């Protein structure tokens, strides 16, 4: 029919050519899709107080412990910080540490707005049998207590008291609770495009866009350190999500 | 509202289950108006 | 007194999707308010509602969204494709991307075109629309008797052709595997009528691009998983 | 009496030859008499990302993981697709592969009718002792995701994350839930006649006439395969079945 | 606070046949109406109350559903047989179908019978029905003093017999083990009281075909596991 | 209606637990009427 | 009636819970009268 698609706005089935109009029959609400788990990250187990990774660039000979905590957030990240450019070690054996990454596929595969907000409710899984554990987070902007203090000649790491909540599992339990948004920027930007730093900055790089911090921890003193590592799986859905302005979809390879 | 079926009961308070923004003080809209 | 209970049988069980709430663990938060961002979304549908463009295989990366005229032709339709929604022609539209996310479509889609050339040339094109048959029609006169209109350039260089819904089923599938009739519904071709008429030192070959998007009673059912494969 | 039965529509007790009209005292009521739990088939637990069956037929050489999967239908399977002719393997060892098979001889047993709808209700038991397992399903027309990702150097199998239902039980526990009528087809039919594609097709043979698929996995990483093999039972139920038409009942032999 | 409870000692466990629900984990959905389908069915007595055919041995497979008269007879009725619905000749029926697969039943079984010969014939049939004795009667004389009704061939060629219900108790088993009381109602026989006269030209030796359903006041109560045996 | 015992409290709404057709806007029948 | 201490909340439907007949529609007597 006529119609001129160069301005934009389109008017708007067979009635008007040739007609049909099948009566309804939401399943694609924006409140509705995103209440659903998926993993989310897979991180080891401390066995004791832990020195948090210094911040990039990292030169070598520096200790520290790697591989444990993990953010709250759908955006890239690398070695437990925020990031931008997304990456994985396919490559061989080589050299160095490797650097720990995660990422929403299926957060991206339907993220097709810029901001984002609601509330999250986390939940852990064991993978090892007859494992023990517990579980503790802090706000986004706070910092990771260090350090330990003796009780009976037993060196008991500090992260086991604070303000902040704890939760204890039984033997091969599971854990789960909601939080609240908690970050100072009113909305999550999936995608951005400003600078955080009068100078010295990175372009594209958001400074507090996540939710928290997670990290798990056995409830036995130092003293009885083992060797075999341990291993524990996350989970995450989002309740009351609002989106604020259409955006692009991943690209898809024609090959 | 959301995936969620419970109609008969809540237990917690409203402002201790989900957060809330502080004062101040079918039908498809289009996101496009062209004068 | 204590109250007797007798828990079930699926006690201490964990669903991914089950409809409830959990236990707060540090309520009592405020957040600042977000009255002032204009454009709120609601449902998905909204976007899908949007044009965007399409891709062809262009002559032996070319994957140019439009489709150059030729000189000469042959009882052939310039450009036809299925209408699965799982071609690759509609792989980055809107529409496609987003169907591919759920099992059962129902509606109907929508086509559009646009014209590209000298403002003083002329010609007539045809459209066609056949269900499904044993062989897919190639002839102008196959094709005059299925459903079709004409399209006459002039003063409006775009035009709309909206795809009829029939299946012998309320819903349809969105990924075809078998190509049944569950899935499959037909092609689409485009052919010239009339020969165009190039106006004097306007050089050749004009170009036509092709506009696709959801009709205005579209719908989608069941959710299902995604593929990550875009990230390598 | 007088009557005249070769015109098909006979009239209607003692009463009426010599009565007695015996007072009533409804357990054949279609609704009621479908309620009740009976097993399905028995299938293998996963241990790592697997590669679906190829559609028929399979030539010779071709690398695939059989055994596991299962359809949710009464009408007879093959390999976890859909069949026509019921068999089993009653001859001794042979060679190839034998092929899984499946029916539900309670359901047959009664299906007088054509057509049939109803909610089913699924649920699984374990069989090995102290076995810790989880179960996936996917709708009908959908397909079961492959490959695998890295964390911390551990390969961990994509079905664990998904938009559609998981379940995950304690050690040596069940599982149980409903799900929605969800094929295209607005009824089930118990026995067909038509095709379902144009060319190429086979008679009788239904395309979607089924609730969807089921399969069984162990939350570890694939670094940590195991070689004893371990199964899993299935139960189903149905919930407000309806029947459309009459028709036969399975023949039995005179001998 | 939290509410006292106690678990009761069957806490965990799994019945078949439990009447209750179950968390959904996919609801919210909906499905293409069925209002277009007719002949819905509510109560499988509806497809019980219909006749069918029944199954005999036939001289020395052979279980052709018809009785043929002979030409001479001998003291002895053309054919009897029990009436337990284990019974070989109720196995195909959908009666006999229905009720193995329940316990109990209650009610009066219907019988009906058709001609099948030459119109210019004549004659006369004696149908008779004797409960539980110590032995099957067999002639005549004895028959008569039973229940029976005389059929006379003519114009409709078809008639019903109804089997009366009596037994010591309100409900009787379907299967027979040992042929107690309890199972077991007596027997059922046809004899010829007169000779059936062949018009000329028309060959001989009519046949008689057997149809059976069940009553109005019929019932079935207790459902039981089935016999896979068919599948083999 | 059915084998279901419960009558005094559903959890669950109905949506949520049974399936439900969208709008397109004893006593025993004999199947065969014979004119 | 009976060893049965709950009055409070009865669950399943009583005809789930208890059989019944279907219809065919301190002071204590003694078991023998003498006229």
């Amino acid at each position: 029919s006529t119609d001129n698609a160069e301005t934009g706005v389109i008017e708007a089935n067979t009635d008007t050519d040739f007609g049909e109009l099948a009566a309804p029959g939401n399943h694609t609400n924006v409140k509705f899709l995103f209440d659903r788990s998926r993993l989310l990250n897979v991180i080891k187990v401390l066995e004791k107080d832990a020195v948090f990774p210094r911040p990039f660039p990292t030169q070598e000979g520096a200790q520290q412990d790697d591989g444990y905590f993990c953010l709250l957030t759908p955006r890239p990240t690398v070695a437990s910080r925020p990031a931008t450019r997304f990456g994985l070690y396919a490559n061989p054996s080589g050299s160095g540490v490797l650097a720990n990454t995660s990422l929403d596929f299926n957060f991206y595969s339907l993220a097709c707005f810029t901001y984002f907000r609601s509330d999250l409710e986390v939940t852990v899984v064991s993978l090892e049998p007859d494992l023990e554990f517990a579980v503790g987070w802090f706000p986004s902007g706070s910092e990771y207590q260090a350090s330990s203090f003796v009780y009976d000649q037993l060196h008991v790491p500090f992260h086991f008291t604070g303000r902040t909540p704890r939760a204890f599992a039984s033997k091969g339990g599971k854990v789960s609770f909601v939080l609240p948004w908690n970050s100072v920027s009113s909305v999550l930007p999936v995608r951005w495009g400003g600078a955080s730093k009068l100078s010295s900055a990175t372009r594209g790089l958001p400074a507090h866009a996540d939710w928290g911090t997670i990290y798990a921890f056995v409830p036995r003193p130092n003293e009885k350190k083992s060797t075999a590592v341990k291993h524990v799986a996350v989970y995450i859905r989002y309740k009351n999500a609002r989106a604020w302005c259409p955006s692009m979809l991943p690209f898809r390879s024609y090959k | 509202r959301g995936n969620n079926g419970n109609m008969t009961f809540n237990y917690y308070a409203n402002t201790y289950q989900n957060s809330v923004d502080f004062s101040t003080s079918g039908i498809l809209n289009p996101l496009g108006y062209l004068k | 007194g204590p109250i007797p209970t007798a828990p079930r049988e699926n006690s201490l069980m964990f669903l991914s999707t089950l409809p409830d709430d959990t236990v707060p663990a540090y309520g009592n938060v405020r957040t600042p308010p977000v009255n002032y961002l204009p454009g709120e979304i609601t449902d998905l549908l909204q976007l899908a509602r949007i044009p965007t463009l399409m891709a062809f295989e262009r002559v032996p990366d070319t994957y140019v969204p439009y489709v150059a005229v030729p000189t000469q032709f042959d009882d052939r339709p310039l450009i036809s494709f299925p209408i699965t929604l799982s071609d690759p022609v509609y792989q980055n539209t809107l529409v496609g991307a987003i169907s591919s996310n759920f099992a059962n479509y129902r509606g109907c889609i929508q086509i559009t075109l646009t014209f590209c050339g000298p403002m003083m040339a002329r010609g007539k094109f045809l459209l066609s629309y056949s269900p499904p048959n044993g062989t897919q029609p190639q002839t102008l006169s196959e094709a005059m008797q299925c459903t079709y209109s004409i399209w006459d350039i002039g003063l409006n260089s775009s035009w709309t052709f909206v795809v009829p819904y029939i299946s012998p089923s309320d819903y349809r599938e969105t990924r075809a595997i078998t190509n049944s009739v569950y899935s499959a519904d037909g092609w689409f071709s485009l052919h010239k009528l009339t020969k165009i008429t190039l106006p004097p030192d306007c050089p050749q070959s004009p170009c036509i691009l092709f506009f696709a998007s959801a009709g205005e009673d579209y719908t989608l059912r069941l959710p299902v998983d995604c593929n990550p494969s875009y990230v390598f």
